[PDB]
């Protein structure tokens, strides 16, 4: 057994992990005082689940994660919510006044102040681990602190913690629910300095999970209550493997070895179905076929995008519940006769596939109906540089008149870390364009 | 008020579509740049698709089907239809075509020689041609060796097609030519095929003998306005339409043009655009698109037609440009986004059942 | 605890402000002896950013109130909520500044401003975590400012890293009370540009055309003005002392509305503006175009005469917010020409569930556009034809100024009006 | 269409399906790039406060 700690930076980052970790507990029969019946190892163990819990000797078990944002608010919550007995104080960090939205705050000004109190306190997680792999990082691309302090967090950890692998959930802006007109900065300036230090990275775009939630759960306007129940749904789908038995996607070297041949193209798509609505009076369950062909849907994609118009590097699907490998394959090949799936030239055309028997917990009384079988499907497909194009035109809108400029300056950032940034970005939209891609008349 | 953005100047069809749009008086021309459209006439290269559908609160259209450009371009084509199944390599609407990288560059060139050496010893007709995307630029050659030296002069990839030697010649003039179609798909893939085609003519004899002078060879428009005495001799501009040819056909050998051509350019249109729907369909999809496209078929002596290419930004006859571009309108545009007969399209759809 | 520490000064800027104070109290619960009375938490859960909390679970404005003469704060004290206010926060002299920014600024004023500026340091020395200050005065007088301004600038000195907000009375001729308006105008507009992170620019003419035209007032007082002015205030701080998301405090709005630093002066609007039909339903389609006309706005600029570089909407009241999306979409899709293209997504929107008192439902606007430009031109024209003739400077020259001083202040507000005018072609 | 590795425990299964075969800044550094921020920004504010003492 190897354990990871997850880190949770700004208030996207920490609602989004109050809601995993609360489904993690409802996976593993976790109670919200930290006890766990089923485990009849007291004060000890290395099963599966160990990897992302501790245990006191007193039976409770404790999740190996640091919670930082720089505004107490959301922090307080979970100090004082549900499963506020689960976390001790020394994992939960705040300050006092936030980054206003504005990467040079969180990473220059309030970061430089912090970031040794939250190393001392993720030092204090590793001193726990036996054999430590390495680091799950959650955070907006749009806030100051998710983006700002995230990079500076990233960069000291590859100083720190040398050897181990790093994975980002990364919230991508949506207009929709965004609250901050600079978010494109904050994306490209974080994105900038934490290429280099990230191992592989899901991108999570807004956008697409809010129309999810509309679409499908029947939603008219999808809270972050809302969206972070799917996004935990998706999270923990691709972590089961690290708590659950199983022989694939076992540790986080194992995430950049199956999904990320290439370094810099290290943002794997994720595609979930079904998202069901538990309003629904009646509902036909999805079959092993219907739940795979819905993978290869942009509706159901994390990042609404266009796969056929693209090259896969690699693909991974990742089954919960009522599933049998005979019916996958069955599935598999349907879908090839029917579907645009082409494979770089110098990566085989296949699948890795898991399945886990136990089908996907749902928060009682929350938005989503249980299903007998459900599936995330993991590829790396440069169709996902449509949301760098995307991201990067909106930057080159503001950044040609200098808008905002100012407040970055001011927080002692130079102008040219913008340039540069946005320099590093055209490359990673060059390397996509070559990986993937070959009037009057 | 509907909103639209122009990006492709140079564009006639679509410049007549702006036209018509503004005089409904309820579509607004933004500025190209201005992000918040409900339909954009794109730009013919490296159109933003990536960009398109990520505006809360607006449906998106746009004039081109990302993806076409397999179908569009000479060496695309031959590729799409030799490893298509349905359409595969013994489609018999498609003349035998190879593609050829000039050697300072997979390629086909052993295969071709293997099947024009074949021919060369069966005492069969050997003419061949040489084209390319990249031209205005093509060489007509019963030599091997001249074609593929011509190719290697040139920079970019090539296509070597079996020339059809024996094409269907309009009288009086004894004289060359081609069939245009104007086919349009919508954003729900209805295929549309507009009632009114053209015949580009020659305005020179056919000559067997020299295909060292190319305007005899060659219908396209711009050569025989230019390189051709007898221009607008028999018709007007070089353009015959339906309803004269369908009148030559009943005269002169006694079949309709219905019968003898229109439903093979049906199943051929058909055919092309079924195969790469799922490629390019955008039923499912943040956005939609629709675009219009121009086929370009050649007839031969025994009343068999021949698809030549496709065009994805195609302009249109100078008498049909009202009409068309009118019906772009209708069937593309307001069925999306609609205003506050006798259609001018034959919608192609066929469900046998086996 | 994000605390504001709030100062108004002088004639204007006191009778706003009280009016302000009446105003929140009532949406907090608050009476006007500090004591809670309220029916929700909502009111409570960020009530810190404006009060203090006293013995006996009292609630003190965190207020300052600053003049030069003691007649209009002895109104304040003497109105209703007078008694509400912390005693030793009345900060007054006894002559007078005369309707003349030098003696608000350079004589009368600088004997007052450090007394004023020991209570700001206890005010804010208590706070938790201060995130900056709101003033409220007038442009047009002697005190607010003249005063307004200096203290401005001495608390940038003394607050270097902390936010200021002002609530900014513009004059006009047609609600006019001298002629050196433009004047005392122009010198306290070069201060704002370098001084205020934002500026809202409430022009009285709009105040008095709205309350004439819209409300059919015959003949509108200061009162009436300053109760528009009071429902306004209170629409664009709705976010800061509610719980919410969107420009919950003063340095994520300046974030959000200002692209480039001088840039700071908005037009605030109020919805519904309805004449005593008066209890007839608000529709969020009604709201969202009510919002955005330009009668319902207070800068008396035409918005259409310029672009929007960033707006912020606030809306109260029990409503859907699928259809406040859908209309706020809505208006920037059928006007997209009048927001600059270059800055996306550059309209956001809030909502609140605690609507003004007596309403179902309400709006406000913010906009930063540049057809502000047209306010500062008008001033800078009246500004002009006076000083051509060197016309009652002698009020100022006696003061100790110089000329200079006057034509530096002309130079930049022009210069403010051309920087405009660029992003506006932009 | 060939299937390879299958494991098989008693939580479930893994395997893989072909389809068809091929064909940093040190300590230091980030301590000197956050201090020389950091004095930009007192440079900035030293700035300010001269010209307020003027
Ligand atoms: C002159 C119009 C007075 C009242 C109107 C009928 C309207 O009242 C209702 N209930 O719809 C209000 C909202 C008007 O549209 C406003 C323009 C009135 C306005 C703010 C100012 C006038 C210039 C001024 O004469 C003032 C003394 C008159 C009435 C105020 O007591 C109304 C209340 O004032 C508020 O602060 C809250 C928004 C809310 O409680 C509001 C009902
Ligand atoms: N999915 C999801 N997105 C969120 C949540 N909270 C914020 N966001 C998004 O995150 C971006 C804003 O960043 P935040 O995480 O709120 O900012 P922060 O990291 O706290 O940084 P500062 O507040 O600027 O110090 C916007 O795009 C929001 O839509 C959440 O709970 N779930
Ligand atoms: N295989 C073939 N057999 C006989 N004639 C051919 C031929 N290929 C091309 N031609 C002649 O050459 C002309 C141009 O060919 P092609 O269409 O491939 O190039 P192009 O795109 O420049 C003209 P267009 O697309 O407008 O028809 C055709 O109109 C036809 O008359
Ligand atoms: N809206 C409003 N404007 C006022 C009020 N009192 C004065 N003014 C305006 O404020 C300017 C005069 O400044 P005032 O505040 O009286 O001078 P001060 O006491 O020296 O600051 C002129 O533009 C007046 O039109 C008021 O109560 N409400
Ligand atoms: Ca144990
Ligand atoms: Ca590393
Ligand atoms: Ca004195
Ligand atoms: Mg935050
Ligand atoms: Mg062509
Ligand atoms: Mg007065």
């Amino acid at each position: 057994m190897r354990e990871c700690i997850s880190i949770h930076v700004g208030q996207a980052g920490v609602q989004i992990g109050n809601a995993c970790w609360e489904l993690y507990c409802l996976e593993h029969g976790i109670q919200p005082d930290g006890q766990m019946p089923s485990d009849k190892t007291i004060g000890g163990g290395d099963d599966s689940f160990n990897t992302f819990f501790s245990e006191t000797g007193a039976g409770k078990h404790v999740p190996r994660a640091v919670f930082v944002d720089l505004e107490p608010t959301v922090i307080d919550e979970v100090r004082t919510g549900t499963y506020r007995q689960l976390f001790h104080p020394e994992q939960l960090i705040t300050g006092k006044e936030d980054a206003a939205n504005n990467y040079a705050r969180g990473h220059y000004t309030i970061g430089k102040e912090i970031i040794d109190l939250v190393l001392d306190r993720i030092r204090k997680l590793a001193d726990q681990c036996t054999g430590l792999q390495g680091f799950l990082v959650f955070h907006s691309f749009g806030g100051g602190t998710g983006s700002g302090f995230t990079s500076l967090l990233m960069e000291r950890l590859s100083v720190d913690y040398g050897k181990k692998s790093k994975l980002e959930f990364s919230i991508y802006p949506a207009p929709q629910v965004s609250t901050a007109v600079v978010e494109p900065y904050n994306s490209i300036l974080t994105t900038h300095t934490t290429l280099e230090h990230s191992d592989c990275a899901f991108m999570v775009d807004n956008e697409a999970i809010y129309d999810i939630c509309r679409r499908n759960l029947d939603i008219e306007r999808p809270t972050y209550t809302n969206l972070n129940r799917l996004i935990s749904q998706i999270v923990s789908s691709i972590t089961a493997s690290l708590r659950f038995d199983g022989a694939l996607n076992v540790d986080l070297t194992e995430f950049q070895t199956n999904l990320v041949p290439y370094p810099r193209i290290h943002f794997p798509l994720a595609t979930y179905a079904p998202v069901i609505s538990a309003e629904k009076a009646y509902h036909e369950q999805l079959s092993v076929a219907e739940i795979t062909n819905a993978c290869f849907e942009p509706a159901n994609q994390m990042v609404k995008c266009d796969p056929r118009h693209g090259k896969y590097m690699a693909c991974c699907l990742l089954y919960r519940g009522d599933v049998v490998p005979k019916d996958v394959n069955a599935a598999i090949a349907t879908i090839k006769t029917k579907r645009s799936i082409q494979f770089v030239d110098w990566c085989p055309t296949g699948f890795k596939v898991g399945i886990n028997y136990q089908p996907p917990t749902v928060v009682p009384g929350g938005d989503l109906a249980k299903v007998q079988r459900a599936v995330c499907m993991l590829s790396n497909t440069t169709a996902i540089a449509e949301a760098w194009a995307r991201l990067d035109h909106k930057f080159d809108l503001m950044y040609a008149k200098r808008a905002f400029v100012h407040w970055y300056v001011g927080e002692g950032m130079e102008e040219g870390e913008f340039s540069e940034a946005r320099e590093d970005m055209a490359a990673l939209e060059k390397d996509y364009e070559e990986v993937g891609v070959d009037g009057e008349e | 008020m509907y909103t639209f953005v122009v990006r492709d100047e140079n564009s006639s069809v679509y410049a007549e579509v702006s036209r018509l749009l503004l005089a409904t008086g309820q579509w607004k021309r933004l500025r190209k740049d201005n992000p918040r459209f409900n339909l954009m006439l794109g730009e013919r290269n490296r159109l933003p698709f990536g960009r398109l559908g990520h505006e809360p609160g607006l449906v998106q259209l746009v004039n081109y089907y990302r993806g076409a450009d397999k179908l569009c371009r000479k060496a695309s084509l031959v590729k799409l239809i030799k490893t298509s199944p349905e359409l595969s390599e013994s489609c018999t609407w498609f003349p035998e075509s190879y593609v050829i990288y000039p050697t300072n560059l997979t390629d086909e060139r052993e295969v071709f020689l293997a099947a024009y050496n074949r021919r060369r010893e069966g005492r069969e007709g050997n003419v061949w041609i040489a084209k390319s995307s990249a031209g205005a630029g093509i060489l007509i050659s019963s030599e091997a060796s001249e074609l593929l030296d011509f190719i290697d002069e040139q920079g970019q990839v090539h296509v070597i097609q079996k020339y059809l030697e024996k094409p269907l010649l309009l009288e009086p003039g004894h004289r060359k030519f081609d069939i245009r179609s104007w086919v349009l798909v919508d954003h729900l893939y209805n295929i549309y095929l507009y009632r009114e085609g053209v015949l580009r003519t020659s305005s020179e004899p056919y000559n067997s003998a020299n295909f060292q002078d190319k305007t005899c060879h060659l219908t396209n428009h711009c050569i025989q306005k230019e390189y051709s005495k007898n221009y607008g001799r028999y018709e007007e501009g070089n353009e015959m339409f339906f309803e004269e040819f369908n009148q030559y056909l009943m005269d002169a050998l006694n079949t309709t043009l219905e019968n003898s051509i229109l439903l093979q350019i049906k199943h051929i249109i058909r055919s092309c655009l079924m195969c790469i729907e799922p490629a390019i369909s955008t039923k499912h999809l943040h956005y939609q698109s629709f675009q219009l496209f121009g086929f370009d078929f050649m007839v031969d002596e025994e009343l068999k037609v021949w698809l030549i290419e496709v065009n994805g930004a195609p302009a249109c006859a100078q008498k049909l440009y009202a009409e068309l571009c009118q019906g772009i309108v209708d069937v593309a545009i307001s069925s999306v986004f609609p205003l506050a007969p006798t259609s001018i399209f034959i919608k192609l759809h066929h469900h046998h059942h086996h | 605890m994000r605390e504001i520490v709030h100062i108004q000064a002088g004639q204007c800027g006191n009778q706003i402000g009280a009016k302000f104070w009446e105003v929140i109290s009532d949406e907090h619960g608050i009476d006007p002896t500090g004591s809670y009375h309220g029916d929700s938490d909502l009111q409570l859960e960020r009530i810190n950013v404006y009060y203090n909390e006293a013995t006996g679970n009292k609630y003190v404005p965190r207020a300052i109130l600053v003049d030069l003469e003691p007649g209009t704060m002895d109104s304040v004290r003497s109105g209703p909520f007078g008694q509400i206010f912390r005693p030793d926060n009345f900060v007054f002299g006894q002559s007078g500044a005369g309707n003349n920014w030098a003696k608000g600024h350079y004589t009368e004023g600088a004997e007052l401003v450090d007394s004023v500026l020991d209570v700001v340091r206890k005010e804010s020395e208590s706070c938790d975590c201060l995130q900056g200050f709101q003033l409220t005065h007038s442009l047009g007088g002697g005190t607010g400012s003249g005063m307004g301004t200096l203290l401005i600038s001495k608390i940038r000195e003394e607050y270097p890293d902390r936010i200021m907000n002002t609530f900014s009375v513009m004059p006009s001729p047609k609600v006019s009370d001298t002629v050196v308006e433009p004047y005392n105008a122009t010198l306290s507009v070069h201060q704002l540009v370098e001084n205020t992170d934002e500026t809202y620019c409430i022009d009285n003419e709009a105040l008095y055309d709205i309350c004439f035209r819209t409300l059919k007032l015959t003949t509108p007082t200061y009162g009436d003005l300053n109760h528009l002015v009071s429902a306004t205030m209170s629409g664009v701080t709705t976010c800061l002392r509610f719980p919410g998301q969107l420009n919950a405090d003063l340095r994520k709005l300046a974030v959000n509305m200002v692209p480039f630093p001088r840039l700071h002066f908005f037009m605030p609007g109020f919805a519904p503006l309805t004449s005593r039909q008066q209890y007839r339903a608000l529709t969020v389609p009604e709201l969202t175009q009510q919002m955005f006309d330009s009668k319902n706005m207070m800068a008396a600029c035409d918005p259409r005469h310029g672009r929007y570089l960033t707006v912020a909407a606030i809306f109260r009241g029990r409503m859907s917010m699928k259809e406040v999306d859908e209309q706020m979409l809505n208006v920037q899709n059928k006007n997209s020409s009048y927001f600059v293209e270059w800055i996306p997504n550059n309209v956001k929107t809030a909502v609140c569930d605690i609507p003004p008192r007596g309403l179902k439902m309400s709006a406000t606007f913010i906009g930063n556009s540049t057809a502000i430009q047209e306010l500062f031109k008008r001033i800078s024209e009246q500004f002009t034809a006076m000083f051509r003739r060197k016309a009652f400077l002698h009020w100022y020259t006696g003061e100790g100024m110089d000329e200079m001083e006057f034509t530096e202040a002309e130079s930049n507000m022009n210069d403010l009006v051309s920087e405009y005018q660029q992003y506006q072609d932009a | 269409m060939e299937v390879i590795e299958l494991n098989k425990c008693t939580s479930g299964q893994s395997f893989e399906v072909i389809l068809k075969p091929p064909s940093d800044p040190s300590l230091e550094e980030i301590q000197k790039k956050l201090e020389a921020a950091e004095e930009r920004r007192k440079y900035q504010e030293a700035e300010l406060l001269k010209h307020l003492a003027e």
